[PDB]
């Protein structure tokens, strides 16, 4: 259980009734702090962090995109409208 | 593809894992968790494991009641969908951490501004003990007493 | 809309109202100055194909204020797979005669990319449905625009929670269910054709089209919406083709 240092990536173990509990560091999760949060940057995972569209690519980071009427920004994720009445925006709440 | 079954929530001091069956033969699983009226967040993307650590999410609001589901996809065609063009899944039981996690000054997997909270910082006056000691939360319906030392 | 509220004037700017000879027909959504998406079953009995108009900027059907814009519907395109009288492939793309002017009361709803819709919007829980249709199963249609926030369901759960029958259609992959089964909230007749809009990181997208249901707010039932994700390709395509010489047009689907 803990004697067998089961918690990876810097986690701490707590023994239990045979079991143990691993307290991970902010960037990992899993029973044994083994999954790395930082490696699931895919479009099925919270839209890749993109504001509007996401494209995953082979061996390379995913690219974020914007809808017609909007332009991608410096950050690479956010979109801004390049028009007056961009679709899906409510002018009286803008 | 076969749907997962026996989805269970194993939880102690808020470390919450969901487990299910079966062990997958040429299929993978992805899990989604939500609150009754929250959007669904996906986790353990296309794994072969039959467990998923959902601690990070449930400790955001330990007093919410979460529901989770597991999707099954053939491996390779992880875009497999069924007749109503959606992926095969199965739901878990609801889980209200604050009322169903098992207990064991202790730290819990609950975190506030980056640190961990303690059994009392989480249960305040709902936590009493026994003498050998047992921790009891009399304001519970299930898992009201911990184990002993 | 049974159980909704009044959509503040200007907050449902993509809402369209269709009328035949002055009489309320269905609802519809504005995707750009000359294109509107509605529900194919609304044209099953239109033998006055020119007396069909679409209104934008509309809010209160009793008074006229400075906001309404009206256009005739030049063409109505429905999937070649839609069978008149049925609920499957219940989508219609309407080409207006002249475009509308976008104003603070007339803005189009983003037609999302399919992948984005299936993978991200579909798991957003609540979306808004709107219209001037009946306020109770066989009650009075509304005068002011009504909007209702409904939660979406994956079909397994819909099938699992619905009281088995009526001579229902099936929930195909070209539909989806949203609503409540405790008979409190739902869309109703007169709302058909309008939108099911999802809010994602600041923009709104069209995820569904009010389509059918067992009554309106019937217990043990949810409302069924056309799943738009399955038609994006089709729409976009039609929106980039030559006008062809018909009022009703049946376009090949897929
Ligand atoms: N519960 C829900 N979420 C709904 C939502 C929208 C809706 N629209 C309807 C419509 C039902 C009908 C009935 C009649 C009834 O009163 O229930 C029918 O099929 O004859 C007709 C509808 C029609 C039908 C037509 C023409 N098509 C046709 N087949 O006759 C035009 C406009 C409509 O509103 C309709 O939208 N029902 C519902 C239920």
């Amino acid at each position: 259980q803990c004697a067998s240092s089961p918690c990876q990536n810097g986690g701490s173990c707590k023994d239990q009734l045979q079991s143990y509990i691993c307290f991970c560091l902010p960037a990992f999760e899993g029973r044994n702090c083994e999954t790395h949060k930082d490696d699931q940057l895919i479009c099925v995972n919270e839209n890749g962090g993109c504001e509007q569209y996401c494209s995953d690519h082979t061996g390379t980071k995913r690219s974020c995109r914007c809808h017609e009427g909007y332009s991608l920004l410096a950050d690479g994720v956010s979109c801004t409208p390049t028009v007056e009445y961009p679709c899906g925006k409510i002018p009286i709440l803008e | 593809t076969v749907a997962a079954y026996n989805l269970t929530w194993k939880s102690t001091n808020f470390k919450t894992i969901l487990e299910w069956e079966p062990k997958p033969v040429n299929q993978v699983y992805t899990v989604q968790i939500s609150t009754k009226s929250g959007d669904w967040k996906s986790k353990c993307f296309y794994t072969t494991d039959t467990e998923c650590d959902l601690t990070d999410e449930i400790v955001k609001d330990v007093k919410q009641t979460y529901l989770a589901r597991v999707f099954s996809y053939p491996a390779g065609n992880v875009e497999s969908t069924g007749s109503a063009g959606e992926p095969l899944y199965e739901n878990s039981p609801e889980f209200t951490p604050y009322l169903e996690t098992n207990l064991g000054d202790e730290r819990t997997l609950v975190r506030r501004n980056n640190t961990f909270l303690s059994l009392r910082d989480v249960f305040g006056k709902d936590l009493i003990y026994t003498l050998s000691v047992q921790a009891v939360i009399p304001s519970r319906t299930v898992n009201r007493k911990s184990t002993d030392s | 809309i049974v159980g909704g509220k009044v959509c503040p004037k200007g907050e449902c700017p993509w809402q369209v109202l269709l009328l035949v000879n002055g009489a309320q027909l269905c609802g519809g959504t504005l995707i750009n100055t000359i294109w509107v998406v509605s529900a194919a079953h609304c044209f099953d009995k239109i033998k006055n194909w020119r007396n069909l108009i679409a209104v934008l900027g509309e809010h209160d059907l009793s008074e006229h204020d400075g906001d309404e814009q009206s256009r005739r519907v030049a063409q109505v395109i429905i999937p070649s797979t839609y069978v008149p009288g049925t609920t499957n492939h219940d989508i219609a793309l309407l080409r207006l005669h002249q475009p509308v002017v976008l104003t603070d009361h007339v803005v189009p709803l983003c037609l999302p990319e399919r992948t984005f819709s299936e993978r991200t919007l579909a798991f957003v829980r609540f979306s808004l449905v709107s219209g001037w249709g009946q306020l109770l199963d066989r009650g009075a249609t509304a005068l002011e625009l009504m909007v209702l926030n409904v939660p979406r369901l994956m079909t397994q759960d819909c099938l699992q929670q619905s009281r088995k029958v009526g001579d229902s259609p099936n929930i195909t992959e070209y539909m989806f269910c949203a609503g409540y089964s405790d008979g409190s909230k739902d869309s109703c007749k007169g709302d058909s054709g309008g939108p099911h809009a999802t809010h994602y990181r600041g923009t709104w997208y069209l995820t569904g089209i009010v389509s059918w249901g067992q009554g309106c707010a019937t217990v043990g039932h949810f409302g069924v919406y056309t799943r738009v994700s399955q038609y994006i390709e089709w729409l976009q395509k039609l929106m980039r083709s030559e006008p062809r010489p018909g009022v009703l047009l049946r376009a090949p689907f897929p």
